[PDB]
RNA sequence: GUACUUC
């Protein structure tokens, strides 16, 4: 019992998954504390990174990686964690959301004077 | 010269004349012959895959083409390989 | 896992010793003692590349 | 068309303005220096003094009377000492108490000197008991427009009626009725990997090659010491430490895997590893970690190394002797390696300081162009007024030294009671020296 | 020495007894040679002294 | 070390130097560059920096070139992507001038740094710390004060004048390039008109004259004194001897200048005064 | 600091027009052209040395020790 | 690409766990998980024979990041956003218990 | 030129690029004693040297 | 002894 906090876990999910031979793969993205993880409903999936969400702030933009980092499955509850592995389990693209704010640019008129 | 007990200098200098008969394009020849070339200088790229499995090591040492080194350097087999066998090793 | 010429741990999270330099065939960990090695590591190759960089001369100058 | 002011000047110089003085660029020109003596007292912590003897270390010494194979074992009683609060507040005199004046005190031909109280948090047998006392430690000498001199919020008007000047300046010392000013230090860049070719190393480095990168930490009252790392033609790697006149050579490892439990791939993980084709990495790597197996086979974990550093520096900073090795060297580590992490900071001290070797590696392998001693690019400006303070926080030490030093020879002559009495801290408190000002 | 970086010391005090007078009546108090312009290269004092000139005239 | 260097631009004057064996020891502040003598107790550079997509320090596990390590005031947060860094190299700009950031202070060192033409090794580099040095400038996106210090434009390009700047490759511009001249020189009228040995050669010589050190003589007692009783304020001058009120401490005074070689009795190096001007007192002290 | 009377190179009697040069200034809104030559100053010497006073003495005044504050 | 969420939880069960690169996940002992509940905090532990688990979860700056998991099939191509707190750990072992007086 | 050595299991590793290119550094063609490098210069004032 | 300045 190291550390001396609050309360050990209770509630466990299970997880569907099939475990196929066009796969059902994870997906993890990043993002800050103040995001939309509860009023959002829609996110586009796109190619190599080049995009933007739209919302109440409206600067955003996916980023994706290629290039480790173990994930438990919690397939019951007793255990509450399990290994994914298939032959580890590897991944592909991680995802990170970032904020690039539009930088108001190229006012040459008052700058420019005679 | 004058006070630190001249001894062997940075850069030793000498001046040879030469004759009358003799041109530019024969003195450039007495230039590459007298003018020492590093051994280094003649290879492209050292790339050495060392294995195990008893250490064992296996050097493969690429070098220019005939017409690069031996007409810059007037070098060829028969000093190049006698200085890589006697000196090198 | 397997990386170059040296083989690490998972069960103790350290690096071993060489294989060669000790007894063959049998080899174990630094803190504690584990059912090791299963004697098929690997061929050992490894690949080292001058980078070029300390061999001037004239050719070299008129390459770029 | 810039027409020179005469109606202007004939005003500001027939009475000066009541509210705030005009021209502030002039009154702005000396903020380094204002700014500097005025931030040891402003800000959290009490300033720069204040949270420097908080983070001072508290150090203690036996006695020779015994209590009653265990009993012999304990050597004597246990009495703690430690500076808990030093304050400067004002300046005053008296044959109630008066105010003086800087006019007055250089026409007085001495030092503007006001004083100095230190507050003392005595303990005894780890907390059984504390001896509150308060002592001061003579005058601080303080320079003008400054929190303690009254010439940080009086107008300019009261400066005339103070035989001062109008828009008078400030910020250097006057003693002895002569004025004086501290001259501003030149530093290098602090908390960043400092890349230097030399050929110094190779003077005092047995054959070690001219390679170098240094790292000058710093800590929340500004003290410091300088962490560098050398580079060895065989393959390994070691700092060089900084005391009173001695230099400490030491290999990584066994100051790198000593903070806190990382002995593990996240050394090689920390290694760069988006590919592993470049063996320039694995030669070094693995010759690096069997220099460290082949010298002590029996030091695997954290613990243990850090039980041999307290016991080979265990009476190098006079640390002793109820602080095993266990406290002394994780004391004298915290101090000694990029201490700028502060207490706590081995969650990624290990990641600052592989990056800084790291770039040591960097810097050999040929693609990172060498910096400069002496270029803006790590151009660093110490406003003397933080050294002023540096050297108050080390020179304070001298008074713990002393009196540690005080007791440990009065029991070497006997005689000495229990130093539960108040009369007895009071006859061993007048022995100590206490005059700093001077 | 003036703030253009040109020095000088006082030879010999001499009054307007002697001394070029102006068409005007003022003296001059103070002479320089022309000859450290070709190498002190001081012509700061020549733009100022035109500039002083309109600036007092 | 005797030597300048242009990175020392804006920075410390190239000009205020005396002569002899301190040329290039001892030289200056610039004219209105800052020193942060400070922390600001932020808590907050990393609560914007990770969230604005940077990614943790203990979950990265990646070194080189090739990843820009952002390097806060010694604390390290981890490192990214080069074109993240590219990104954050103008976000934390726009982020830093607009007003609407209680998270942000004014004084943050911020610098980028190419990884081309084997650099150092390139980041992201944070700092703000003590001892730290800055300088105004203009930023030309919504025009706004800002500062600088001894990294921004050592990669990033300024404009010292609204004449130069042109498109696209240009971020800031300076609001008059003589704030890079000391109090000697840009009390100097002219001072491009004249050499630089003259202007080493007469930063001794104002940091050498007799002017008046404060109205405080009947109320001071330091070993030696001089004073002057004919100052003069200069009819011509710059806006920073009226900025200074260096009126109130006239130095010298104003006479009328005769170029000719009449005397005889100087060559070059050598002057004449005017025995009536000895007789009003010119410069008459004592 | 004092005004100098009898400039070095004109010599003319300079030292009385300085509390009339201030009451131009004060309540006539003459600029420094006209009430400048309008006091009597034709030569160019004379012009700038009233026009380049700086009387300091208010600043030496400031300070008596012969007198409570 | 529009796609649309599903799944949502208020209480986590899935963790992302950071040891080393290169785990051969043997897969033969449960560790346990000790819960929190500032917020967004937890930690675990394990034991072996020659092996002790030991991770926590950015104690320094944690409240103010989270990470997510999803799945998605081809017939599917949508995710169910998951509260997945991320956890770094290092694995320790004993050795300890030796000092000299 | 391609050669293959052999070596105990005394030593366990060593490095290959340095002490090969300290050898690449120190042998010479050809020793011409005391002379490494010769110019052909503009002949002055007709004197061809 | 330490610092400062003159060509
Ligand atoms: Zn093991
Ligand atoms: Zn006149």
């Amino acid at each position: 019992s190291i550390p001396d906090g609050f309360k050990k876990c209770k509630h466990l999910k299970n997880f569907p998954l099939n475990g196929d031979n066009k796969q059902q793969q994870v997906w993890l993205i990043k993002f800050p504390s103040n995001v939309d993880i509860s009023k959002l409903k829609s996110l586009p999936v796109d190619f190599e990174s080049s995009t933007t969400m739209t919302i109440d702030k409206h600067d955003y933009k996916i980023m994706d990686d290629t290039d480790n980092m173990t994930l438990l499955v919690p397939s019951e509850s007793k255990e509450s964690l399990k290994i994914a592995s298939t032959a580890p389990l590897q991944f592909d693209k991680v995802f990170s959301v970032s904020e690039t704010a539009k930088i108001p640019a190229i006012d040459y008129s008052k700058v420019r004077v005679p | 010269i004058v006070m630190t007990a001249s001894a062997a200098i940075k850069t030793p200098q000498m001046t040879l004349p030469i004759w009358n008969d003799v041109s530019d394009e024969q003195a450039d020849t007495f230039c590459k012959s007298i003018s020492k070339v590093l051994l280094s200088e003649v290879i492209d790229k050292v790339i050495v895959t060392e294995t195990t499995g008893a250490r064992s090591y296996v050097i493969h040492m690429r070098f220019f083409d005939n017409n690069e080194y031996s007409e810059e350097y007037d070098v060829s087999k028969e000093e190049l390989q006698n200085v890589i066998s006697n000196q090198f090793i | 896992s397997v990386v170059g010429s040296l083989i690490f741990c998972l069960d103790c999270g350290d690096l071993l010793e060489n294989p060669n330099a000790v007894l063959g065939s049998n080899v174990e960990c630094s803190q504690c003692k584990a059912i090791y090695p299963k004697s098929q590591f690997s061929n050992l190759k490894v690949v080292t590349t001058t980078a070029d960089d300390a061999f001037p001369s004239s050719l070299r100058a008129k390459k770029s | 068309t810039a027409d020179f002011r005469t109606l202007e000047r004939e005003s500001r110089f027939i009475n000066p303005p009541k509210d705030k003085s005009a021209f502030p660029l002039l009154q702005e020109a000396v903020q380094p220096h204002i700014g500097s003596f005025n931030a040891l007292t402003e800000g959290p912590d009490g300033g720069l003094l204040n949270l420097g003897v908080k983070d001072i270390g508290e150090k203690v010494i036996f006695d020779g009377k015994p209590l009653n194979i265990s009993n012999s074992g304990y050597l004597g009683n246990k009495l703690s000492v430690s500076v808990e609060q030093v304050s400067i507040a004002k300046p005053m005199s008296n044959d109630v108490e008066r105010k003086v004046y800087p006019s007055e005190s250089r026409q007085r031909l001495t030092s503007y000197r006001g004083k100095l109280l230190l507050k003392l948090k005595w303990s005894v047998n780890n907390g059984e008991e504390n001896l509150f006392e308060v002592r001061d430690c003579g005058g601080l000498p303080v320079m003008l427009q400054s929190n303690r001199c009254h010439l940080n919020k009086m107008s300019p008007y009261e400066l005339v009626q103070h035989k001062e000047e109008s828009d008078e300046i400030g910020g250097y010392f006057i003693v002895n009725g002569i004025e004086k000013l501290i001259r501003m230090l030149i530093v290098q860049r602090r908390n960043h990997p400092m890349a230097i070719i030399r050929p110094s190393f190779a003077n005092r480095g047995a054959s070690y090659s001219h390679y170098g990168i240094q790292i000058r930490s710093v800590r929340p009252d500004q003290t410091s010491q300088t962490n560098v790392l050398h580079y060895l033609n065989d393959g390994q790697v070691t700092f060089r430490f900084s005391w009173r006149k001695n230099e400490y050579l030491v290999p990584v490892v066994m100051i790198l895997k000593a903070l806190c439990h990382t002995s593990d791939r996240e050394i090689f993980d920390g290694i760069i590893g988006n590919d592993v084709k470049d063996s320039f990495l694995t030669d070094r790597l693995e010759l690096l970690l069997r220099g460290f197996k082949k010298r002590y086979p029996h030091l695997q974990n954290r613990t243990q190394v850090l039980q041999y550093l307290g016991d080979k520096f265990r009476v190098v900073f006079q640390a002793s002797p109820d602080q095993s090795d266990l406290e002394v060297g994780q004391e004298v580590l915290d101090r000694i390696v990029l201490v700028h992490l502060g207490k706590d900071g081995s969650q990624d001290k290990f990641r600052m300081l592989l990056f800084m070797i790291r770039k040591l590696y960097s810097l050999v392998a040929g693609e990172c162009s060498p910096d400069n001693p002496d270029a803006t690019q790590h151009q660093e400006v110490l406003l003397g007024g933080f050294l002023y303070g540096m050297i108050l926080k080390e020179k304070i030490d001298e008074y713990l030294q002393n009196i540690i030093a005080q007791v440990r020879m009065d029991i070497n002559r006997g005689m000495a009671i229990n130093f539960k009495d108040k009369r007895y801290m009071s006859r061993v408190l007048m022995r100590v020296n206490e005059n700093i000002g001077s | 020495s003036s703030r253009h970086g040109q020095k000088g010391v006082c030879s010999r005090k001499w009054p307007t007894i002697d001394m070029p007078f102006s068409e005007t009546g003022i003296q001059p108090d103070i002479i320089i040679n022309p000859h450290a312009f070709p190498s002190r290269m001081t012509i700061g004092m020549f733009v100022e002294s035109l500039a002083g000139k309109a600036g007092a005239l | 070390v005797r030597k300048l260097l242009p990175e020392s631009w804006g920075f410390l004057c190239p000009v205020h130097t005396p002569d002899g064996s301190p040329c290039g020891l001892l030289n200056h502040f610039a004219h209105k560059c800052r020193i942060s003598t400070q922390q600001s107790d932020v808590s907050r550079i990393p609560s914007i920096l990770y969230s604005l997509g940077v990614a943790p320090a203990s979950h990265t596990f990646a070194a080189g070139p090739s990843l820009c390590c952002v390097q806060i005031d010694g604390k390290i947060i981890g490192w990214v992507s080069h074109e993240q860094g590219k990104i954050i190299a103008d976000t934390l700009r726009y982020w830093k001038v607009e007003g609407k950031t209680p998270g942000l202070p004014i004084d943050l060192e911020i610098g980028y740094v190419p990884p081309s033409t084997r650099g150092q090794y390139p980041g992201l580099y944070l700092f703000g710390g003590h001892s730290r040095m800055l300088r105004p400038v203009r930023y030309l996106p919504l025009d706004k004060e800002d500062i600088v210090g001894p990294f921004e434009q050592v990669y990033m390009n300024i404009a010292v004048t609204p004449q130069e700047i042109q498109n696209n490759v240009h971020t800031h511009v300076e609001f008059t390039p003589t704030n890079i001249l000391s109090i000697l020189a840009n009390l100097t009228p002219f001072s491009d008109f004249n050499q630089s040995p003259r202007n080493m050669y007469q930063c001794q010589m104002g940091k050498q004259t007799m002017g008046t050190p404060g109205v405080a003589l009947c109320h001071r007692s330091d070993n030696k004194l001089y004073r002057l009783q004919t100052g003069q304020t200069p009819i011509v001058k710059a806006n920073l001897y009226d900025d200074y009120g260096m009126d109130n401490f006239p130095n010298g005074f104003n006479a009328v200048v005769a170029v000719i070689s009449y005397t005889g009795y100087d060559m070059d190096d050598a002057m004449i005064i005017n025995k009536s001007a000895d007789e009003r007192g010119f410069g008459y002290g004592t | 600091m004092i005004v100098p009377v009898r400039c070095f190179s004109c010599g003319k009697v300079v030292g009385d027009k300085w509390e009339s040069y201030l009451n131009l200034l004060q309540e006539d809104e003459l600029d420094e052209g006209t009430a400048l030559s309008r006091l009597g100053l034709k030569r160019y010497c004379c012009r700038r040395m009233i026009l380049t006073h700086v009387d300091l003495i208010e600043k030496f005044l400031r300070y008596n020790p012969l007198e409570k504050r | 690409s529009e796609i649309e969420i599903e799944s949502v939880q208020d209480q986590p069960s899935v963790a992302v766990g950071s040891f080393f690169k290169g785990f051969r996940a043997p897969s033969d002992t449960t560790f346990d998980l000790y819960k929190k509940k500032e917020k967004d905090e937890f930690v675990l532990h394990g034991e072996n024979e020659r092996l002790e688990y030991e991770g926590y979860t950015d104690s320094s700056s944690q409240a103010s990041n989270q990470y997510v998991v999803g799945l998605f099939n081809p017939e599917k191509k949508s995710i169910q956003l998951y509260k997945a707190p991320v956890l770094v750990s290092k694995v320790v072992s004993k050795s300890s218990k030796n000092l000299r007086g | 030129c391609e050669f293959k050595l052999e070596l105990a299991a005394d030593t366990e590793k060593l490095l290959m690029v340095n002490i090969v290119e300290e050898i690449c550094r120190k042998s010479i063609i050809r020793q011409i004693p005391h002379i490494d490098r010769c110019v052909h210069p503009e002949p002055e004032n007709g004197k061809r040297v």
